[PDB]
Parts: structure tokens; C-alpha cells; sequence
């Protein structure tokens, strides 16, 4: 069968540290899409802070919110597809300011 | 491309170098106090290399014509970064004035006095200070104070003069009339819509604010030397002013300390849970989590982990640290405290006003890296200070289970702790007015070189009441031997800082929906009151302070009267006891013929 | 016949009668406190015969021309005699000043204060006094104070001021310039060789030896404010004047009372040698019989047999009569004390200080009878209080052996004593002289019906440093309440008495060859004084009191210094207070806003 | 045998009492003097204070001092006879004034 690490690696400090994470790649098993071919499967979140230096990252939150659909943890992707299943990505600095650094598209067919 | 926007993507740049570096110099000096062998002397250069490159960005800002700036934000930082601030001086004079703030900082820092006796020294740290808080001995004191005034005070004396040269000469280049007009430019500012501050009007705001708080302070001075004349018979005159080594510390600050003398009703039980604590076991970390505790209470975030595993909050004693109580917004979502606890009302209040700092810098750590800061200077002073109000209320004390519900809360330990906080308080205001009024008149070249002396303590007995102890000719340097002066700072902003932290407890607990006098007051529980702040904590320096307070209080300019009617059981208590007592003073009478 | 020799044995057959119908006067006063049933009323009887008798040779002597009077001696009887005196007044203005005297003397003699108990009412004797005397409440003394100045003061009045017009029409007509005048006319001397004194001149040697002696009463005056502050905290400020019912008794006429509080070292082994005595198994016998025996040894006689046999100095209490300690010079070789003696050192003294009153009587007993006087007003008074000073010192107390020479009388004690010295003697002379300054602008016709009570408190304020604790109107008299004033007595001998009594005491030692400090000075065993005393006393008033004072001292006239030399010690240790202390004060202070 | 009270009966207070007694009768048994007749006799000195109201008496004395003659205590006699023996008789209030208010003059002849 077939596992799948859907990872947000993410960096931190731009002009501004807190405001947004620095960068953050989004992936499906590396790539930014993976349609499943053996049913069942397997499917996890990683997220992966990458060091900066300071006590402030783990202070740096990404999570996934629940969203346009109804399961909540067929193809998926990063990036956007016609009847789609955003689990939008949320980044937050210590739960003072949230902005939204991606999602996860999901694609049924049953 | 507009100016405007490629300022925009020049400062995105330049936040992100700066927050860079400024981590680095925050986490080296840190790391001065902090860490083992090899931590000791990286701060001095790193925050040499953060010198450096904020110099350099100030040579490449010139470049950006403010005129054409739209955008209110990039307009400020903008400002702010291209101030040619120092750099603008004869590379020698440059030097030569960082060669005497390092020798002024060092004598201070490293002055003692000694005895027949000259290996034996006591310092300013514990030596003399814990003297000027205990002893009850005139000579002993009045030798503590003489000793420290002319050993370390005599020295600093030449330097300041020089030093006053080309801090004008700095200033004066700046197009400020002198480096007094200088350090009041921080409450300035222009251009935004009916919401301006003049440069002068500070002062002005000052001394019409002086007039209106100075009935209260004679009657808590003529109530003090009424009952310091019953501590040190003999030497205390009520025509006169008060002999400045009685006031309860090196210079009288504050007189906060010497109170066991001037307590009112001594027969009550003591407000002081100091030792309630030590009967429940708790350690310098059960103080902190209760104070993280208020905040969120009041709908603020629980610190960053992190800020709890790698802040110093004991004192290791074993490794060496300076104790005095910091909160330290370095840069990178970093924020730690340091401060030496010990299991005390004392220290649980410091944590309080300690980590309302940290509040405020988390509070508006989103701003733009050059805008993160208090609105003015002593903006954030105040917003450390306002949590000690809330936090060391019989309610708070009471419901916190520092102190049982059983206590018993009548007029009379009313006065017993507002006076305490009056000491504290009302105590430093007029000092401080005296002390700024003093450098002001110096940075304009009112007071010549062969005055000095005769025209600080000439001040010292027509503002504050106070008289010198011993002759002192112009050999001597006095307001030098305080912290603030000789390591650099502007002084007016303790006194603004306290007219602020009051009308922030007024409009706050009017947010809390408070009843009686506004010293019961107790924030906590209240979000409603939380937001009203947080608000204006945000924001950091980003809109004019004048606007910030108008946020939080109503008025875009500071006032007297929250703080004047917060003391207003006390005034009219002292006004009963000055019936009779003489109330004000003669600059003409001297503990010495 | 020359007719100064017709006036002389006009004067010798005068004297025989008068010495037979005086002895009647004074025996049926004795009688009156003395003796069983018989006895009350005939006292008023026998002296209204008495003053019938001296009427008639008046009008008898007016024939005898004063011109043609070559014996000094008979001129000054003659003088005496013949005054028209009260009887120049219309029979109906003569009833009525009488009618007028009468009540006074018996509202103030039957005064009493009363509480809604309208039963029980204390007087002034116990009663009030020794309320004033001991009671450390504010306000308890203000009511006795206030109480007794409304009750017994309002009544007084409107008889007073009817008592100073026919008071004044008699002087008036007696060729005097106000009932003031009149009693200056004491200290006059007329047509002796440059030794004369002019009525108005005492008002100058009072004044002028005021100003002198005002500096050491100030430093007295600013200490014990000091002090009272400490024992009525809230109620005395020290910028303005003492008020009046904290000044030991009911009007603040001696300090000497309140002391206890005012004691400089009272960590002294007490110098009241009261309780030694009745160690001793001490009678009222055993203390006049020492004093006789002080006496003996300085030259002059031991009391008359008869003296012992009908004098009472213990009290019958069982009986009653009156106990303010008396000497009695009847005629007829008769000399008698009545004094309720207690075993006290108090009771000590004034058995010396009443003793030396008889002493000056058997002295001048051979001098004719209209004669027989003490000099001036208050030289008697002196010559009774200068024997209290020798025999209230430690030197008396230590060889009488009241007090074992053991005693340590090192400078502690000495101020300890000079003090409380100070307190009875220097606390009453400004005292004395306001009160005569205010009567004496009175009988001058100076102060206004309707401005008396203001321009009293305004002079107490002023001169004597103290305020009323009430505001007083019209309806008020004040001075009135005092014996002397209501009983119609000259106040000023007071003050004359205290500055002669200590010229005595400085030429008295002087003759018993005495060291150090003038108040360590015990003339017994020492008749080389007693003589030079009893030089002067034998004299009565037979020579102009000019020269009797000359007799012991060498001035014609008063002096302030000898008091102020004896004051010395305590002077210069009350300014070691006052260098700090407020010394003096404000006449615009009152305790009442 | 003959006895002799020889008197000296004095009262008080004249223009001034205590000055010298008002008055006083010296006698030798009543009258004025006496001659012995009878061989051997006895004589005594009687002083008589009379009342007078004050205590004032009692602190008078009159007493005879020495004088004129050999022995101390023939013819007696109030006033003079050539060749007498002045016995006089001094008075004194409290040993204050002595006044000499007369004497007994004796004769001899062995
Ligand atoms: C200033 O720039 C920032 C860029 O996002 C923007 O949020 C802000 O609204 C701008 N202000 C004005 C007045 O254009
Ligand atoms: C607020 O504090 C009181 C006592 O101070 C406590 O009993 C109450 O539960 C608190 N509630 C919240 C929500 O913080
Ligand atoms: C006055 O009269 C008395 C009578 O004895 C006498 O002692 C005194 O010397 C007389 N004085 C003069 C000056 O004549
Ligand atoms: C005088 O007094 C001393 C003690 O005071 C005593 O010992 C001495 O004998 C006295 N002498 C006479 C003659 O009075
Ligand atoms: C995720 O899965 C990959 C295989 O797809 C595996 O090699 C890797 O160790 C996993 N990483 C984590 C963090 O679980
Ligand atoms: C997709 O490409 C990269 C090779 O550079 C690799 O990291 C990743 O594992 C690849 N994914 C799969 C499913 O092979
Ligand atoms: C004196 O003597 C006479 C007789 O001569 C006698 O009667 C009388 O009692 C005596 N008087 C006194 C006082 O002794
Ligand atoms: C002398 O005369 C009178 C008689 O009146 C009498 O008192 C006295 O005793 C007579 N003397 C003699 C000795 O008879």
C-alpha cells in the first residue's frame, strides 16, 4: 500500500519575525500532488520548523484548521482543483496574529 | 518607481537585517549576565557592529525625501532611522564623548567609598544603599551620603562639564537649541492632524502640572518631618527643609524605605504577605505563574515557552549576574526576564510591573521593527507600574489567597497603605521635577560653571524641600551621583511615566466597572479592561502618543487630576494632621549655622 | 510748741491706741479661722472699728502741716496717716465701691462649676486646681479652664467695670492720674537726697528691665512647647502660642506645676526629698522647729514662746479654717503662723519661705507702728523666698540630712533643679507683668469697655506667648478670674519681688563668701549675711526702699541681672535646644481655625 | 525675824510695745525702802508681769543684773542714798531692746 507524509516545512523571520512564518514549502510526499492507486492508503501531517535561533520558533504554530469538507483526518494536492476539500493551513505566532499559509486540496470520486 | 514604494521595499530590507542584528546584540548582552567562561566581553562587540550598522543606514536614508511619503507608517520609521544622531561630530569629539559616557558609567558603576581603613570599602550595591534603608544613626547616614557624594561625585564633576559641551554641541548641530530641548523632542510630534505636541510644551505641561499636584506634597512633606523630628530629635527643623541623607535612600528618590517611622497606624495588622508566602513554601516560579496567571485573566497571552526555558528568574549565586530587575524584547519572538526573586510582596509586585513590559513587548511586536516600543519614553514604565496597583490590593491580596477574607478593611489600613504608596509616589515627583528642571536650565546654559552646586540645592530647598547636609562648593558634582544622570538618561519621563499610570487605572477600571476610591481597584478577572489596553499596547510607537492615550483615557494630552483623586483620602486625612504642624518650608534654614 | 514736736506726741498717743485696736482687728481674724462656736462674726465687727478708728485720726492729721516737719521719721507717719484715701467720695459712690468689693471678693470665693448634674459642682479649692494640676486630658482641662472663665467670669464683669470708675474718681480726686497710678504711688519717694523714684518711673524700670530678661524666657517658652507636643500630641503648634490650660493651673500663672512632662533628665535619682522625711517619722513640729533653727544660725532669734503656744501649723480638720499658709503680725509683740503643714519637702520650703515673713516682722516691731512694713510692696514677699533658694538647695538638704552626701550632684542634675526653678520663677514674670500692663492700660482709660477681652488675649499672645483655647467676647473678664485682680490687690509686686529677691541672694552669698553658681548658695551657719539682712529688715519701711535695698546690695534701684546670673547654666542649655526648635512665636495662631 | 519680797510689778505697751514696758512699780514690801532690825533676815526678788492679752508677755523679762556692790543675792531702797550698791533692774523684750527701768539700792556699814 501507499503512506503519505503531507509535510509544511517552514522557516521564520522576514522584516518582520511573528507577523508570517519566513517561507514555507508545502508537500505531498515531496511533490505537490499524489493520486492514490492502491486502496487503501495512509495519511499524516508533519510539520517541521526549521532552526533559527531563538526560543521564538515552537512559540510558531502550523496547524490545519478543518474546512470545506466533510472528513477531517481520491487524490490530494498542494494547489488548487476543481471540487476540491481545502484543509486550510493556519500559521500563528503564539495565538496573537493567524495567517493562512496554504492548504490541502483533497478530491473524491467514492 | 514612487518613492514612497520603493522606501516601502527599502525598509522591508531593512527590518529584516536589523532584526537580525539586534538579536544579536540583545542575546550577547543576555548572555553578559546569563552564562560560565566565555560569554564576558562578545556584548561590547557585537552591539559595536549593531552601532555600525545603524549608522550606516542612517547615510542611506538621507536618501529617501520624507516630503514625498504618503504612507503615515513608512513616513515615521523613515524619520526615525535618518536622525545623523551622533555621527554628526569631529570624528575626535565623536570619541571623546564616548570616552567620557564609559568613564562617567564606570565611576558609578565602580565608585566606593572607603575608611583608617582602606582595603575596607562598602559599594553602592549593598554597602551604602542597605545603610540609607535601615540606619537610624544622623552621622552614620549623613557619612554614607557625604562620603558617596565626594568620592564618586568629585570625579564625575570635570567630566560633565565637558560632557554638556558636546551633547549640546550634538544637539545643537541637530537643530535643537540645546541637548535639554533635545531629550523633550521624544514627546514631540508634527504634522498629524490636531493631534501635534510642541517640543515646549512639554514643559509647560510640566509646571502648569506642577502647580496643581504641589498642595498635596506639602502636606505629606509637613507630615513627614513631623514625625522624622520624633525619629531623629534634635536635627530636624519645622521652619525648614528635610536633611536629604533622612530621606530613606542615597539621594531621596523615593521615600518609599524610611516609612516605619512615618507609618500612620501602626497598631494595625501589616499589609505585608511577604512572609504569609514563605508559610505556603513558594519559590520565584509559583510568583511569575501567578502573575502570567493575571494577565490572562485579563485577556492577554500565557508567556511563550521559552521565555519560561530560558529566562532567569532566580539568581544562581554560584556563575554572577546584575539583579537589577529587567524585561528583555530581543528580537526573534524572544522575550525573557531577569531578576534575581526572593520570596517577597517586594519581588512579587516587581514581577507584575516586570512582565507588564514583557506584555507591552509582545503586545506590539508585530509593528514594524522601529516602531516597537512605548509610545513615548514612559509609556512603558507606566504600563509596569499600573499592574502593581491591581496586584497589591487588599481584593487582589484577598481573593489571590495571599491574605484571608477575615481581614479586616476599614479607614484606618486605608491610610496605612495609601500612605505607604505616597511615599513611594508622591515622594518622587517633585525630586524629579527639580532634577530635569536642573539639567534643563544646564543644557541651555542658564546656570554657569561656578554655580552648579548653589543652584542645585538653591532648587533642592524652593522645589522639593530638602537641604544639603554639609556645605557643598562647585568641586562637587551631586546630581552626577545618580544613576540616570551619569549614565545618560532623560529623568522627566519617571514623572510623566506616573501621570499617565494613573489616568491608564482610571479609564481601566472604569472599564472594570469599579466602585469606591480607585486604589481598591483590581483589574483582574476584567477582559473588558484588557482589550481597552491591549489596544493601545499593540500599537506600539506607531500612531503619536498623544492619540494613544486618547485610547485608553479620552484626552490627547496627559493630567493631573486621576492621580491627584486617587490619592484624595490621604490629602484630606494630612490636611487634619496639618492643623496645627507648619506646613511648607524656609530655603534659609541649614543643619550647619 | 514746734509743731513737730506737737505732732510727736499726737503720734505717740496715736500709736499706743492703734497698736491696742489692731491687736483687736487681728485677734478676731485669728479667731475667725483659729477657734468651736463664738467666733465667725466678729471679725467683721472689730475691723469695721478698726477702720472707723483710722478714719478719724485722717481727718485728724490733716491739721498737722507736712512743711514744717523737720524728723524724717514723723514726717513719714504723718504722710502715711493723713490720706483722705477712699472717704473723698460721695457717701453713696463710697457704700457702693464697698458693695462692689464685697461681691467680687465672695463670687470668686464662692464660685463653682457644675455639670446635667447641677448638684455636684467642684470649686476652685480642691475642685478645679487639682485638676489643672494633674489631668493630662486636652479636653477635661479646657472645660475646667473654660468652665471656670464663663461661670465665675461673666458674673465678675460688669461689677468690674464699675469698680474701675469709682476705683479711678478716687484716685482722680486723691491728685493721682488713674487708679494705675495710685498704686505705682508704692514705690514713690519724694524729697530725700538723690534717692527718690517717680510713679511712672517703675513703669520704665519694669519695662526696660523686661526687655533684658524677655531673651531667656523665649528659650524657656520654645523648649516646653517642644516638650508639651510630646505629652498633647495634635494640639500645640510650634509657631504660635501656649494654650492656656496646659500651663499647670487655672490661669497659667506658674509652670512649676506641669513639670513631670517638661523634666529634662528624668532619668535622675529624684531631688524631692518628701518621702524621706516621713522615713523619718517627720511632724509638722519637726519641720518648723529646723527652720527656727535655719534662722538660729545666721544671727537672728529663735521664735517667741506663744509663737509655739497658740500658732497652728498642723490642721484640725475636725473645725475648719482657712489653709493658704499665713504669717500674722498682730500687734503686741504677737507673731503666729496658720499653715496646714503636711510632711512634705514642698511644705519644707514654705515653712522657711513664711517663717522669714515673721523673722522681717519681729525685726522691724520696734519701728512705729505705721511703720512696720515691708519697704515696698514685695520686699516681703522676697525676703520669704529668698530663704526657700538656701534651703532648697542640695548643700542644705546634705548637711540637714534629708539627703545623704552620697548624692551624685554632677551638671545633670543642676538643670534637672535649675529647671524646675525656672519653670516656677521665670514662668511667672512675664506672666505677672502682662497682667499689670493690662490693668494699668485699663485705669488709664486706654482700652475701651467693648474691646477688654480682645486687647487682653491680643497681650497675652503678644507679651506672654500664650492663646486662649476659646474665642472670648465681652461678656467675659478674664483677668477677673485671678485672685489678686477680683480681690483688688497690686499684681506688679509679683515681678518687683523675683528681681529683688535674687539681689538679695547675689549679695547675701556674696557676704557668706560663696564659690560657684549662685544657686548652690546656702547662707546658714553664716550670721555675716544675717546681718547684713536684718540691717535692712529692722528698718521696715522708715527709710525710702531706695536706700534699704542699698543697704544689702549697693544699688538705689532694681536690678534685672542678678536673676539672670542665676539663670545662667539653664540659659546657655536651652539654646543647645533651640538651634534647632522654633524659639519665639506668632500672635496669629489659634487652636480654634 | 523679817523677810523681804522686794517687787518689780511691770505692764505692757505703750506708744510702741516691746520698745520698753509701759509702766512699773519697784517696792520693798509695798513701800519704798526698808531697814533692817533684826538680825539675821531673808530677801527675794519677785517680778510681776500683769496680763495683758498677748503672748507678747512672757517674752518680756525684767531681771536685776549685777552692779555698784560686792555680793550679789543695813537698809534697802528704791531711789538713791549716798553710798549705795546699785542692784539695777534691766528690762528686755525677747533680748531684742534692754531698757534699765531701775534698780534696789542697798547700804552697809558692817
Ligand atoms: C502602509 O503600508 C502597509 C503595507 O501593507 C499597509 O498595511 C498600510 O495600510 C499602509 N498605509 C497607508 C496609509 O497607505
Ligand atoms: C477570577 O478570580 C476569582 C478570585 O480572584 C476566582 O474565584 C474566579 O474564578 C476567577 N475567574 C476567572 C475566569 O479568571
Ligand atoms: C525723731 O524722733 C526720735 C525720738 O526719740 C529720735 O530718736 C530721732 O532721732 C528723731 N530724728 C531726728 C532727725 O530728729
Ligand atoms: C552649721 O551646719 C553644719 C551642717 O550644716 C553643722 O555640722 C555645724 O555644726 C553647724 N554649726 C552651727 C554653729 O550652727
Ligand atoms: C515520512 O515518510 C517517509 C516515507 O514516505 C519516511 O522515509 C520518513 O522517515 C517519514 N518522516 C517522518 C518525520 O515521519
Ligand atoms: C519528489 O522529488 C524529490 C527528488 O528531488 C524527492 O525529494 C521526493 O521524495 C520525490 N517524491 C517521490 C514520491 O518520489
Ligand atoms: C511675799 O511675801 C508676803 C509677806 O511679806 C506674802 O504675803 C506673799 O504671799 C509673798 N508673795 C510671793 C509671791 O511670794
Ligand atoms: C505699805 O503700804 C501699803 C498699804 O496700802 C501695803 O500694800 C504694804 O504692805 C505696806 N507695807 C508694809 C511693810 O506694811
Amino acid at each position: 500500500h501507499t503512506d503519505i507524509n503531507f509535510t509544511a516545512t517552514a522557516s521564520f523571520g522576514g522584516s518582520c519575525y511573528v507577523c508570517k512564518p519566513h517561507q514555507v514549502n508545502i508537500s505531498l510526499n515531496g511533490n505537490t500532488s499524489v493520486c492514490v492507486r492502491t486502496s487503501h492508503f495512509s495519511i499524516r501531517y508533519i510539520y517541521n520548523r526549521v532552526k533559527s535561533g531563538s526560543p521564538g520558533d515552537s512559540s510558531w504554530h502550523i496547524y490545519l484548521k478543518s474546512g470545506t469538507c466533510p472528513f477531517s483526518f481520491i487524490c490530494f494536492s498542494t494547489v488548487e482543483v476543481p471540487g476540491s476539500c481545502n484543509f486550510p493551513l493556519e500559521a500563528t505566532w503564539h495565538y496573537t496574529s493567524y495567517t493562512i499559509v496554504g492548504a490541502l486540496y483533497v478530491t473524491w470520486s467514492e | 518607481s514612487t518613492i514612497e514604494e520603493q522606501a516601502k521595499t527599502f525598509l522591508d530590507k531593512f527590518n529584516h537585517e536589523a532584526e537580525d542584528l539586534f538579536y544579536q546584540s540583545s542575546l550577547a548582552s543576555w548572555n553578559y549576565n546569563t552564562n560560565t567562561e566565555e560569554n564576558v566581553q562578545n556584548m561590547n562587540n557585537a552591539g559595536d557592529k549593531w552601532s555600525a550598522f545603524l549608522k550606516e543606514q542612517s547615510t542611506l536614508a538621507q536618501m529617501y525625501p520624507l516630503q514625498e511619503i504618503q504612507n503615515l507608517t513608512v513616513k515615521l520609521q523613515l524619520q526615525a532611522l535618518q536622525q545623523n544622531g551622533s555621527s554628526v561630530l569631529s570624528e575626535d569629539k565623536s570619541k571623546r564623548l564616548n570616552t567620557i559616557l564609559n568613564t562617567m558609567s564606570t565611576i558609578y558603576s565602580t565608585g566606593k567609598v572607603c575608611n583608617d581603613n582602606p582595603q575596607e570599602c562598602l559599594l553602592l550595591e549593598p554597602g551604602l544603599n542597605e545603610i540609607m534603608a535601615n540606619s537610624l544613626d544622623y552621622n552614620e547616614r549623613l557619612w554614607a551620603w557625604e562620603s558617596w557624594r565626594s568620592e564618586v561625585g568629585k570625579q564625575l564633576r570635570p567630566l560633565y562639564e565637558e560632557y554638556v559641551v558636546l551633547k549640546n554641541e550634538m544637539a545643537r548641530a541637530n537643530h535643537y537649541e540645546d541637548y535639554g530641548d533635545y531629550w523633550r523632542g521624544d514627546y514631540e510630534v508634527n504634522g498629524v492632524d490636531g493631534y501635534d505636541y510642541s517640543r515646549g510644551q512639554l514643559i509647560e505641561d510640566v509646571e502648569h502640572t506642577f502647580e496643581e499636584i504641589k498642595p498635596l506634597y506639602e502636606h505629606l512633606h509637613a507630615y513627614v518631618r513631623a514625625k522624622l523630628m520624633n525619629a531623629y530629635p534634635s536635627y530636624i527643623s519645622p521652619i525648614g527643609c528635610l536633611p536629604a541623607h533622612l530621606l530613606g535612600d542615597m539621594w531621596g528618590r523615593f521615600w518609599t524605605n524610611l516609612y516605619s517611622l512615618t507609618v500612620p497606624f501602626g497598631q494595625k495588622p501589616n499589609i505585608d504577605v511577604t512572609d504569609a508566602m514563605v508559610d505556603q513554601a513558594w519559590d520565584a516560579q509559583r510568583i511569575f505563574k501567578e502573575a502570567e496567571k493575571f494577565f490572562v485573566s485579563v485577556g492577554l497571552p500565557n508567556m511563550t515557552q521559552g521565555f519560561w526555558e530560558n529566562s532567569m528568574l532566580t539568581d544562581p549565586g554560584n556563575q554572577k549576574a546584575v539583579c537589577h530587575p529587567t524585561a528583555w524584547d530581543l528580537g526573534k519572538g524572544d522575550f525573557r526576564i531577569l531578576m534575581c526573586t526572593k520570596v517577597t510582596m517586594d519581588d512579587f509586585l516587581t514581577a507584575h510591573h516586570e512582565m507588564g513590559h514583557i506584555q507591552y513587548d509582545m503586545a506590539y511586536a508585530a509593528q514594524p521593527f522601529l516602531l516597537r516600543n512605548g509610545a513615548n519614553e514612559g509609556f512603558h514604565e507606566a504600563v509596569g507600574e499600573i499592574m502593581s496597583l491591581s496586584a497589591a490590593t487588599p481584593k487582589h491580596l484577598k481573593s489571590i489567597g495571599l491574605l484571608s477574607p477575615d481581614f479586616q478593611e476599614d479607614n484606618e489600613t486605608e491610610i496605612n497603605f495609601l500612605l505607604k504608596q505616597a511615599l513611594t509616589i508622591v515622594g518622587t515627583l517633585p525630586f524629579t521635577y527639580m532634577l530635569e528642571k536642573w539639567r534643563w536650565m544646564v543644557f541651555k546654559g542658564e546656570i554657569p560653571k561656578d554655580q552648579w552646586m548653589k543652584k542645585w540645592w538653591e532648587m533642592k530647598r524652593e522645589i522639593v524641600g530638602v537641604v544639603e547636609p554639609v556645605p557643598h562648593d562647585e568641586t562637587y558634582c551631586d546630581p552626577a551621583s545618580l544613576f540616570h544622570v551619569s549614565n545618560d538618561y532623560s529623568f522627566i519621563r519617571y514623572y510623566t511615566r506616573t501621570l499617565y499610570q494613573f489616568q491608564f487605572q482610571e479609564a481601566l477600571c472604569q472599564a472594570a466597572k469599579h466602585e469606591g476610591p480607585l486604589h481598591k481597584c483590581d483589574i483582574s478577572n476584567s477582559t473588558e479592561a484588557g482589550q481597552k489596553l491591549f489596544n493601545m499596547l499593540r500599537l506600539g510607537k506607531s500612531e503619536p502618543w498623544t492619540l494613544a492615550l486618547e485610547n485608553v483615557v479620552g484626552a490627547k494630552n496627559m493630567n493631573v487630576r486621576p492621580l491627584l483623586n486617587y490619592f484624595e483620602p490621604l490629602f484630606t486625612w494630612l490636611k487634619d494632621q496639618n492643623k496645627n504642624s507648619f506646613v511648607g518650608w524656609s530655603t534659609d534654614w541649614s543643619p550647619y549655622a
